[PDB]
């Protein structure tokens, strides 16, 4: 009688971890402080 | 659980968007055991100090 | 939690698509209109000093060859790889010191601010390309970027099959809208590390 | 260079990780490696870590840095192909599972070749742990290779 | 994105029941209620 | 004696050595028969073969 499933390796509770853990690079980027942000309110910007 | 971001792009007018489900993965960490023996005699265990 | 599981995934894809197409954006199609896309081929782009090297004379020369108007409004954005071999340029303690081994990234390089962004190249030799931008310098109030909506997410409550009838899923569904482009390919210089193939 | 160690290895290990998990990460290597870390630096230049008449630094490029003597240090002398010297990444996905401490029981009778008793005694001593990477890009180990 | 693992299926909660179902016939017998019990003290018992 | 359970701490091994497990013994004594075989009648159905 040990930990195999036929052996009594079902009354084992089982754990899990819901939290999520993202296994991507990612970019970062710095343009967005130094460039010049404007609001558009229609098609295309005119200048 | 692990996961990976979705994916995006660029569509024109009237385009039909893509399938971008996201792809899911269940990582594992089992529990070993280790352990040591010493064994010693009578003898030895009432004279030694 | 799926919900906010997906919504978060949303959120780092969206992030990945923008850092990416700022930097390197064909503008061609249906993309926005990149940095360094837009800087390529124009007066902006220089040669360094010696084929196939990088020296700290080039870090002069880049921010040298521009107008006094622009450059007193300069900032520096490169790779991290970039700055690293530029932190090697000393060796004897000369005038080269940026910084010394145990401290984090300098904030100032020849007294600009200074931007760090991976999505540039990093590398020459590896790299199979035969053009290298590395280096980018300028005043970037010439890049405009055109903002009209923020990412939304919006919900589908029923989807149908072939023979257009429900077959039991539901939708996720967001857009995003942006454009942007330089308006003055003149004051910006970039460094052009070109390996002969 | 091949079978060499030079300060540029410390800023290759260094960049070629991603943002997100270079900002919060920690160096881990023998101290013969940090000892040689520290002979990079002859006329006060760009190397200089510690002046000697000091103890081992505490940060390494504005980084935490831990030490294990369990690492391979040196390559020339030792048999082995494989050298893995320098290690930095994100340890934040490095998992250790604890279950029970050490424990110790005293069996009072030991037996003998034929299930006698054989004048013995003995400790029984056990421990339970486990550990595994759930991330493998979140860190950038160096290998030194000494083939021939 | 559905009820297979790989697809979203590693998020559903593992649900088990912890009591023990017992999948034996047994026996019922009654001579331990009629008959007559005795306290013995070595290993025979004579009368 | 009643239903009795004794644990056994340490099992051993082949080379008579503790191998990591432990043992639950339980036995039973008791004894039964007849006094008088004059006090019951038993029916015997009795099949030809």
């Amino acid at each position: 009688m040990g930990l195999t499933k036929a052996d009594g390796g079902y009354l084992v509770p089982f754990q899990l971890d819901p939290t999520v853990i993202i296994t991507s690079n990612g970019s970062l980027n710095d343009i967005r402080r130094f460039a010049r942000q404007v609001v558009a309110t229609g098609d295309v910007w005119h200048g | 659980v692990s996961s990976a971001a979705v994916q995006w792009s660029w569509d024109a007018e009237f385009e039909e968007v893509s399938d971008d489900s996201p792809e899911f993965g269940q990582p594992e960490i089992p529990v070993k055991k280790a352990q040591g023996f010493v064994p010693i005699s009578i003898e030895a265990l009432q004279d030694e100090a | 939690n799926v919900t906010e599981t997906v919504a978060l995934l949303f959120a780092e894809g969206k992030d990945e698509l923008e850092a990416v197409t700022l930097t390197t954006g064909t503008g061609q199609g249906n993309q926005p209109t990149g940095i360094v896309t837009a800087l390529a081929g124009t007066a902006a782009e220089i040669a360094p000093v010696t084929a196939e090297t990088f020296a700290l004379a080039d870090v002069y020369a880049v921010y040298e060859q521009l107008a006094a108007r622009h450059r007193r409004q300069g900032a520096w954005l490169a790779n991290n790889l970039i700055y690293n071999k530029i932190r090697q340029f000393d060796t004897q303690g000369g005038a080269g010191l940026w910084t010394t081994i145990g401290n984090g990234e300098p904030s100032q390089l020849l007294g600009r601010p200074v931007g760090e962004a991976e999505a540039m190249d990093a590398n020459w030799n590896t790299s199979a390309s035969a053009d290298n931008f590395v280096l980018l310098y300028g005043n970037f109030q010439n890049y405009v970027i055109a903002d009209r909506i923020g990412m939304t997410v919006e919900f589908i409550p029923h989807l149908f099959g072939t023979n257009r009838r429900p077959n039991g899923s539901r939708g996720w569904f967001a857009y995003y809208r942006m454009g942007a482009d330089v308006v003055n390919p003149n004051a910006f210089r970039l460094l052009n590390v070109e390996t002969a193939s």
